[PDB]
């Protein structure tokens, strides 16, 4: 089944824009 | 040096002459499909 | 003496780009 | 003298008598066909296949 | 990692150290870049790279300029390197300030802060203030 | 059963506060020159 | 019947062995005349004052030079943006010495190129062609004119612009690297993009084509020999060279429609290129790429460096070298 | 009061443009009802003239 | 906080011009006093020399050199005009002062015309004009 | 002291960036002249 | 800045130049809507 | 749905107001809403380039682009440059903010419940592309109004406040132009220069007398012309020549649009005169002598002979003489030696650069002015960080010349691509062959052979 197939790709692709948002905010 | 600058300005009128008075030849007119 | 050998083959490049326009093997239907 | 400020480059009276004899002399060639026909015809295409 | 010991830039002639709160540090550097930095960007001079904003160039000044209090002295009154005449007229300043229209509306905190980054950047960057296109 | 549009339209303009967000913090934060 | 008509119909036939037309009667003596004197100019031609420093530049083959070096040198930087013809010149020693055959050259080839680019429209009117093959051709001439002409223009000299040859190329890319910071700029990224997707679409097409032919040759003679010319049968199954782009990375990634698929060839170079050609054309006025030097700091305020710092200091590199007398004052203005 | 006609002068821009398309687009609700709509053009114009007023007043 | 970019208004504590600025307007607590003595001074100044070097115009007039009298009124005379607009505060001051510039735009206009008298006459124009001027305020 | 600017600039865009696509959400629920 | 009867609304002014953008996004998501037909 | 999917016009989605060539109300709703947008934008614009401005910094180096065209019609703008008041420039962007919601109406009326065609109801604005009688009375009325609106700069600079001359003696003020220029050997005598250097065909206008004495030309020939074209009727040559089909007015259209592109774009890098250099920043030119200058004065301080300063290379380091003979500045700033500016022609003659006002008479507005324009040369990048290529981010500052150069120049470009285009299948429109080869009848097959 293709569920291994996409979600191997895109739930890291979601969580590391969890981290590229957070990153923005973040000052010295 | 003013001689061969007259030599210039003949051949580059003849040829700007040659392609301006050769899209008024009626040159929409000379495709494949008629005349 | 040295520059006289890129001479000949600058212009004996301009010779079969002269042969390859003119005398190319001109291609029929049938 | 380059940086003047003369028409069409035209240094010396000598270059005018070039210039027109260049679009004249083909004016007169362009005027033995499509000149001398009627200024009067018009046509409703976008496009005119009158004649040579 | 602003440390206090950090901010201590020298104040007086006799060379009091007072300590500068981070709202000068942030106003310093806004200020400098928007007044000054136009021609002072990095601690050269564009227009005269002879006399730059070096601590080594500031103290050789007849007056001397390393203080606080004698940079803000040379905002409101700029003589020269060698102190004999005033250049006034063409540095941006407070007392010729009809002529520039930047420096119309300064207070004293603000010189302080201004005064303030040019007095603090060679203790952060020790070689970049000032050294031209080697230390970029 | 959803239009397909709406669905484009919505995540677009939520791609568009994600780009938006990232060339904010360019001006802003780290590796803004501050 | 009269002596007009039968000129205008030579000088339009299609059963001419090169079809001249009406650009053609600019183009030709306009191309001839910019390869006359690039022949001589490249072979044998003094050296030329290119700094305006009187520090004269060799870039022809007698004067000890090979194919590599060997460069038609641009004008001086005493000229600069100046019409300098041969008349205006009081000698052809002078024109020589000053950088004379450079815009005889440029200024005979940029006409002769947008009259090659309009004599691809017109005969492709006369074969009852569509049209735009002279788009794609426009290209080009956007990123010679780039080069040639506009870049010139913003930077105020032709000595600023590219010498003929193949070293004074890579003179003309470093010095154009320090002094705008190309590689930065989005518009090279845009067409590094152009000729990599140009490139990679164009081995991708002709090798699932090559891939797909049909069996009409034996195993002794070539492959070639199995498409006759003017033949009206389809010469490869486009079906095979489908189903195997469409498992190669997945199915609804492949263009079924091969007019579809032909047009993609030409949409992304030529796009690639127009972009590109008008970064060069916004770096001739001063709006370079981008510059993020110094621009990662620690809390404390000191700059930890990047790669673009790293790029930085390759480019200070070439701006401090690049026409090592020419300047005089701390800013590269020109 | 120039910052409450302005303000008002907003808000009514706000709600023509939700409403004009959709009473243009509509096959007929523009035919059925634009003696409605007028009201709030000649409302509309007439509170940029106002604005104009009390801007020179206080000039 | 350091590195904040669009903190407008809660950065700071002096009151700014607005929130695209940096700087603060021009109320109290300033350095720059417009009613200073020196500014004044300074521009009364250049009023003085103006008619210093508008009577070397007939100079040039009675020499031959036109390129001397086109730049005389604008390589001195460029701080005319910032200060004698600044320097017009009342009512009929400000509308003697344009008498002075179309008596003196009228000297460049007839310089670059190359026309003798008529820089000659329409600097009697300007003498007089800034005789107005200053006797007033 | 709590930003009024970026506050105002945040919900403008929402209301104007939201109002464009209203006018065509209203037609398509009207079934009107798309 | 602008006039002080109007230093109210400059918010909403610094979004305006943005909206013409937002008229060629209108026409896709109007394409969208009506199905590309 | 008749007429807007591509069962029944044959143009699909992506080409979809081609779809608007042979209706003419949703043709003509369509030129009225765009035009909404382009007012739209510049009321709105300017409305944004107020809201932040600051009297401080110059006006130049705050970025804006569309306050600097109004100053240079005089409103708001003071002696040397200073703008004033900044309450005038509020009053341009609401006329042009207003009247776009006015025009953005005629789109949304004249294009959702206009006719489809004007032709059948209102034979006066109803046409038709093929028409030649009709379409040159479209241009004519059309050309009557530029007519009118170039002395409408020729109405205001001698009449209604007048306009800012950079050159006026005194500084740059609002100066009524008196005298304009109206000699036609003078006025076309721009026209016809060469594009080269030195002469610089149309931008090398260098006072406001050429200025709006030229817009008066402009306005003399665009009313005739107005009034030629709607009287006349297309010659017997003009009728051979063109295609009279509606993509073919187009056409022609984007190939002059892009000749105005480019010259607009380079008055911006050259002009100071009409683009004075206190409201648009220095140009490319002029702050390449501004350098020069300034070290001139620096080391002329330290009592150094600057005229017989022999330089690195053997020519003059600060003073050299140019290839036609005139002293000018040398370095890399000998190629801009045609660089005439308000605060370097104080001190020409008629050899150049006098250097016995050199060595007496350098006035200190001079040195304020070249330190000014040679710390904000126009050398920027595309994050807005000023200096050379290989400055460090400190300043913020690209000045508004090479936004303008950089910008309608890219435009300029691709408009001729638009001519490239839309002509290429206006004239194969017209011929029959832009929808592809005929099978049963090919063209090449009836000729000669290959060879
Ligand atoms: C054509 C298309 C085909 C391309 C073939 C090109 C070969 C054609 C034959 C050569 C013609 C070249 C054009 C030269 C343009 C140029 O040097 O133009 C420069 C001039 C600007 O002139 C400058 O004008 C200046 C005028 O300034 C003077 O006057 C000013 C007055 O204020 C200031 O005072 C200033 O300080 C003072 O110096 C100086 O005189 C400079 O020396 C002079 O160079 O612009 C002008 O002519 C106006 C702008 C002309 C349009 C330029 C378009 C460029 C074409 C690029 C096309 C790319 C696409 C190709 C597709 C094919
Ligand atoms: C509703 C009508 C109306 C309109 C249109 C105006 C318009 C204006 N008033 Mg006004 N006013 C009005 C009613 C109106 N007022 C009323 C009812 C009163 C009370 C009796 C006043 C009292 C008043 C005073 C006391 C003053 C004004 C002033 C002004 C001007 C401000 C600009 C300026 O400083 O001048 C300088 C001029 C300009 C900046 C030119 C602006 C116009 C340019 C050309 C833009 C137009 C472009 C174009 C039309 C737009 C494109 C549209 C196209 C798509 C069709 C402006 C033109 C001031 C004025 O005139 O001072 C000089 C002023 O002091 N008003
Ligand atoms: C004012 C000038 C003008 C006018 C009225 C038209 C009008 C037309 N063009 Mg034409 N065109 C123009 C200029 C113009 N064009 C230029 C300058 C070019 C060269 C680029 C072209 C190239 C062109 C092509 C290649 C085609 C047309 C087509 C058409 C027809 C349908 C257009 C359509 O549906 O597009 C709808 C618009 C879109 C789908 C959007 C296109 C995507 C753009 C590029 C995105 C914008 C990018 C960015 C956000 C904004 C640009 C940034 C930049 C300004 C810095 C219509 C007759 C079509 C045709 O032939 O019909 C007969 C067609 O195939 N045009
Ligand atoms: C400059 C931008 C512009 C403009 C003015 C137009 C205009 C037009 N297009 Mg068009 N188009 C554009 C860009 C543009 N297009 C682009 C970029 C594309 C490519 C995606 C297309 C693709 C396209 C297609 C495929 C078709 C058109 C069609 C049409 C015409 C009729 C639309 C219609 O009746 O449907 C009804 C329209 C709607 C229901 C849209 C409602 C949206 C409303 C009007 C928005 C208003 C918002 C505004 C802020 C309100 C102001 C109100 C005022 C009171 C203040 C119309 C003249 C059609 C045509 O050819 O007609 C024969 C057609 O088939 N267009
Ligand atoms: C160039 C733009 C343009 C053109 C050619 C047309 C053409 C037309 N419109 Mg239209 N319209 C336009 C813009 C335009 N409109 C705008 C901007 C709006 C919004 C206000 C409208 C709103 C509109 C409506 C609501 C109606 C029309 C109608 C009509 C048709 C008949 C008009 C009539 O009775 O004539 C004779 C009219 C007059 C003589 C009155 C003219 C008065 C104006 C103010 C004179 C203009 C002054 C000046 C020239 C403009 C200077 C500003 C300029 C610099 C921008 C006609 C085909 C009608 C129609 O089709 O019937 C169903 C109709 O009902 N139009
Ligand atoms: C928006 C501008 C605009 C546009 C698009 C047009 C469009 C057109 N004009 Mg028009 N025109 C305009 C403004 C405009 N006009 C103005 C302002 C004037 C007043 C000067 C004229 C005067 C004018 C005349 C007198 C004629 C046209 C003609 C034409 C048609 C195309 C011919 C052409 O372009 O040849 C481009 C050709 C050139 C640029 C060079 C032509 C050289 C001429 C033929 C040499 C003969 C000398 C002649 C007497 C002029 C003396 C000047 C000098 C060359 C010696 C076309 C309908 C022709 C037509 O068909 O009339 C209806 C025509 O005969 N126009
Ligand atoms: C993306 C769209 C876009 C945008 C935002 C701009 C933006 C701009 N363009 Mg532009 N341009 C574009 C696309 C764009 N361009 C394209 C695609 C082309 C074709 C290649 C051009 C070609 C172009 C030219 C040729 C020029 C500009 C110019 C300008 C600038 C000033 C606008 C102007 O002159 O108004 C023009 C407004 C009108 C023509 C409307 C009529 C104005 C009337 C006549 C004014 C009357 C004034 C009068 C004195 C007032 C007195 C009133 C009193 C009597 C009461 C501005 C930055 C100008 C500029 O500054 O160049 C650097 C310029 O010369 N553009
Ligand atoms: C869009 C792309 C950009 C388009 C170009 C933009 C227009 C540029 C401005 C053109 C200037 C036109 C002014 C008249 C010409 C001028 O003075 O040049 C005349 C200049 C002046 O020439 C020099 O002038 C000097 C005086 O300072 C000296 O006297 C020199 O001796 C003299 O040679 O010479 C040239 O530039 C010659 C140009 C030759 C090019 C002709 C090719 C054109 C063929 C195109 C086909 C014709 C169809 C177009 C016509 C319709
Ligand atoms: C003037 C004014 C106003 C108004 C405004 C307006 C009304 C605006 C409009 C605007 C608009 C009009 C908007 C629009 C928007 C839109 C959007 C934002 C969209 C986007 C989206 C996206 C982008 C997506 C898309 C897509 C799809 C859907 C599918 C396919 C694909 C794609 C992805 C493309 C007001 C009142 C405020 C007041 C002030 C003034
Ligand atoms: C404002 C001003 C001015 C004025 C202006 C003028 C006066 C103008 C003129 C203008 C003009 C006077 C222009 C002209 C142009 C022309 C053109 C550009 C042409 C074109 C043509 C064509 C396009 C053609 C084509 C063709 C051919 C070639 C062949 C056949 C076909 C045809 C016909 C199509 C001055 C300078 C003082 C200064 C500044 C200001
Ligand atoms: O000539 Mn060729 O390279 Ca363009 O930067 Mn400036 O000028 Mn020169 O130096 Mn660097
Ligand atoms: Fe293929």
């Amino acid at each position: 089944f293709r569920w291994l197939a996409i979600h191997g790709l895109a739930i890291p692709t979601v969580f590391f824009l969890g981290g590229i948002t957070a990153m923005q905010f973040i000052q010295r | 040096m003013l001689t061969l600058k007259i030599l210039v300005y003949t051949t580059v009128i003849f040829f700007v002459s040659l392609f301006i008075f050769g899209f008024l030849s009626s040159d929409p007119s000379r495709n494949p499909n008629r005349k | 003496m040295e520059a006289l050998v890129y001479t000949f083959l600058l212009i004996g490049t301009l010779m079969v780009i002269f042969f390859a326009v003119f005398f190319r093997e001109t291609p029929r239907i049938l | 003298t380059e940086g003047t400020n003369e028409w069409f480059g035209v240094d010396d009276l000598r270059l005018l008598a070039v210039l027109f004899l260049g679009h004249w002399a083909i004016l007169s060639l362009w005027l033995g066909s499509y000149g001398d026909s009627n200024e009067d015809e018009d046509f409703f295409g976008e496009i005119d296949y009158s004649a040579r | 990692d602003l440390d206090e010991a950090t901010r201590t830039v020298v104040v007086d002639n006799a060379g009091n150290t007072t300590v500068l709160t981070p709202e000068q540090v942030k106003r310093g550097k806004r200020l400098f870049n928007a007044t000054c930095g136009a021609c002072h960007v990095g601690g050269i001079t564009k227009t005269n790279p002879n006399v730059g904003l070096d601590p080594e160039a500031l103290s050789l000044a007849t007056p001397r300029r390393d203080n606080i209090s004698a940079l803000v002295d040379y905002i409101k009154n700029p003589t020269t390197y060698d102190g004999l005449e005033s250049i006034a007229e063409v540095h941006p300043s407070i007392k010729s300030a009809d002529i520039y229209p930047r420096m119309r509306s300064l207070t004293d905190e603000d010189l302080y802060s201004i005064a303030g980054h040019i007095m603090l950047s060679p203790k952060i960057a020790s070689e970049k203030w000032g050294g031209g296109k080697i230390y970029y | 059963r959803i239009p397909l549009w709406l669905v484009g339209l919505v995540g677009g303009l939520a791609v568009i506060t994600m780009l938006s967000l990232f060339f904010y913090g360019s001006y802003s934060g780290l590796g803004s020159s501050l | 019947v009269s002596l007009w008509e039968r000129f205008c119909a030579w000088i339009t036939s299609t059963e001419n062995r090169l079809y001249i037309g009406w650009f053609g009667c600019l183009m030709f003596p306009t191309l001839l005349t910019a390869t006359s004197c690039f022949i001589i100019a490249f072979i044998a031609a003094p050296p030329v004052d290119i700094d305006g420093i009187r520090e004269p530049v060799a870039g022809s083959l007698l004067y000890g030079n090979n194919i590599i070096s060997g460069a038609v040198v641009p004008s001086s930087n005493a000229i600069g943006m100046h019409f300098y013809p041969i008349w205006e010149a009081a000698s052809i020693d002078e024109w020589l010495y000053n950088g004379g055959p450079y815009q005889l050259i440029v200024l005979h080839f940029l006409l002769g190129v947008s009259a090659y680019m309009g004599r691809e429209w017109e005969l492709s009117y006369r074969l009852g062609m569509r049209p735009w093959i002279f788009v794609a051709f426009s290209a080009p001439v956007a990123a010679a004119s780039a080069v040639f002409l506009v870049y010139p223009i913003g930077q105020g000299s032709f000595s600023d612009g590219m010498p003929l040859g193949i070293s004074g190329t890579f003179n003309f890319m470093l010095v154009f690297q320090a002094e705008h910071n190309i590689l930065m700029h989005p518009f090279h990224m845009a067409g590094v993009a152009g000729v990599f997707g140009g490139s990679l679409f164009s081995a991708m097409h002709g090798s699932l084509v090559t891939s797909s032919l049909i069996r009409e040759t034996t195993e002794n003679e070539s492959t070639n020999y199995g498409y006759k010319f003017g033949q009206e049968e389809e010469t490869y199954n486009i079906v095979a060279a489908h189903g195997y782009f469409g498992r190669l990375i997945f199915q609804y990634a492949s263009f079924n429609n091969s007019r579809a698929l032909h047009f993609f060839l030409a949409l992304w170079p030529v796009v690639g290129i127009w972009i590109t050609s008008m970064g060069i054309s916004t770096m001739a006025f001063n709006l370079n790429g981008f510059n993020f030097n110094q621009s990662v700091v620690d809390s404390q305020g000191r700059v930890i460096n990047t790669w673009a710092d790293i790029l930085n200091r390759a480019n200070l590199g070439i701006e401090v070298m690049h026409e090592r007398n020419a300047h005089n004052f701390p800013l590269d203005l020109a | 009061m120039i910052t409450l006609l302005v303000a008002l002068l907003v808000l009514i821009s706000l709600g023509l443009v939700v409403t004009v398309p959709v009473a243009l687009a509509t096959p007929g609700e523009w035919e059925i009802a634009k003696g409605k709509f007028n009201r709030f053009f000649q409302i509309w114009v007439f509170l940029v003239i106002v604005i104009a007023a009390a801007d020179g007043i206080s000039s | 906080s350091y590195s904040e970019g669009a903190a407008y208004g809660t950065d700071q504590a002096d009151k700014l011009y607005s929130p695209y600025s940096v700087y603060s307007p021009e109320g109290e607590k300033s350095l720059y006093k417009p009613d200073n003595a020196e500014y004044l001074a300074r521009k009364k100044a250049v009023l003085a020399e103006t008619k210093n070097r508008l009577q070397k115009i007939p100079a040039y007039v009675d020499k031959k050199e036109w390129f001397n009298v086109k730049d005389e009124l604008t390589r001195y005379m460029y701080e005319t005009r910032g200060a004698v607009r600044s320097l017009s505060s009342s009512v009929t001051q400000k509308e003697k002062a344009e008498v002075f510039f179309r008596a003196l735009e009228d000297t460049y206009g007839a310089a670059t015309l190359k026309k003798g008298d008529a820089v000659k006459a329409s600097n009697d124009k300007a003498i007089a004009a800034l005789d107005a001027f200053t006797a007033t305020l | 002291m709590i930003n009024w600017q970026v506050i105002g600039q945040l919900m403008s865009t929402a209301v104007i960036m939201l109002a464009g696509p209203a006018v065509i959400v209203l037609l398509a629920l009207k079934k009107g002249n798309l | 800045r602008l006039p002080e009867a109007y230093v109210v609304f400059s918010p909403i002014v610094d979004v305006l130049p943005i909206i013409p953008v937002f008229f060629l996004l209108l026409a896709f998501v109007w394409q969208a809507a009506i199905g590309f037909r | 749905i008749a007429g807007r999917d591509i069962e029944s016009t044959g143009f699909a989605w992506w080409s979809g107001n081609a779809r608007l060539i042979n209706v003419s109300g949703k043709l003509l709703g369509a030129h009225v809403a765009h035009a909404g947008l382009m007012v739209f934008w510049a009321g709105a614009m300017v409305l944004f380039e107020v809201s932040h401005f600051v009297p401080e910094k110059p006006t130049y180096e705050q970025g804006f682009i569309l306050i600097q065209h109004l100053a240079t019609l005089g409103y708001g703008i003071g002696p040397g440059g200073e703008i004033t008041s900044t309450v005038p420039y509020f009053a341009v962007g609401v006329i042009h903010l207003i009247s776009s919601a006015i025009l953005g109406f005629g789109g949304i009326y004249h294009s959702l419940l206009g006719p489809d065609t004007l032709e059948e109801s209102f034979p006066f604005f109803g046409y038709d592309w093929r028409d030649k009688n009709k379409m040159t009375t479209i241009l004519g009325i059309h050309l009557c109004l530029l007519g009118l609106g170039s002395f409408l700069l020729v109405i205001k600079a001698m009449y209604l406040g007048g306009v800012y001359d950079t050159w006026a003696p005194g500084g740059g003020d609002v100066r009524y132009i008196t005298t304009p220029t109206l000699n036609p050997i003078v006025i076309f005598g721009y026209v016809f220069r060469s594009p080269f250097g030195g002469d610089g065909w149309v931008v090398s206008v260098n006072n406001m007398e050429d200025v709006i004495g030229g817009h008066i030309w402009v306005g003399i020939l665009c009313i005739t012309g107005g009034i030629w074209h709607i009287f006349t009727k297309p010659f017997a040559w003009a009728r051979r020549a063109f295609v009279w089909s509606g993509e073919a007015y187009l056409s022609y259209s984007l190939a002059a649009i892009s000749l105005m592109g480019f010259t607009a774009a380079l008055y911006s890098w050259y002009n100071n005169t009409a683009y004075p250099s206190e409201l648009y920043g220095p140009t490319g030119p002029e702050a390449s002598q501004a350098q020069a200058f300034t070290f001139l004065v620096r080391d002329q301080r330290l009592g150094a002979n600057v005229s017989s300063a022999q330089g690195p290379t053997g020519l003059g380091k600060y003073l050299m003489r140019s290839p036609s003979g005139e002293i000018i500045f040398g370095g890399e700033t000998m190629r801009f030696w045609d660089l005439r500016a308000p605060w370097v022609e104080p001190l020409r003659g008629p050899n150049g650069l006098d250097i016995n006002k050199i060595k007496n008479d350098i006035q200190p507005w001079q040195e304020r002015r070249a330190a000014e324009y040679m710390t904000h040369a126009p050398l920027g990048s595309l994050n807005s960080v000023g200096g050379v290529a290989t400055e460090i981010n400190s300043v913020n500052y690209v000045s508004p010349r090479s936004w303008l150069c950089c910008s309608h120049f890219f435009l300029a470009f691709f408009f001729l691509v638009g001519h490239w285009w839309h002509s290429g299948r206006a004239r194969a429109a017209a011929a029959g062959f832009e929808k592809g080869i005929n099978r049963a009848n090919e063209p090449v097959l009836s000729m000669r052979p290959i060879d």
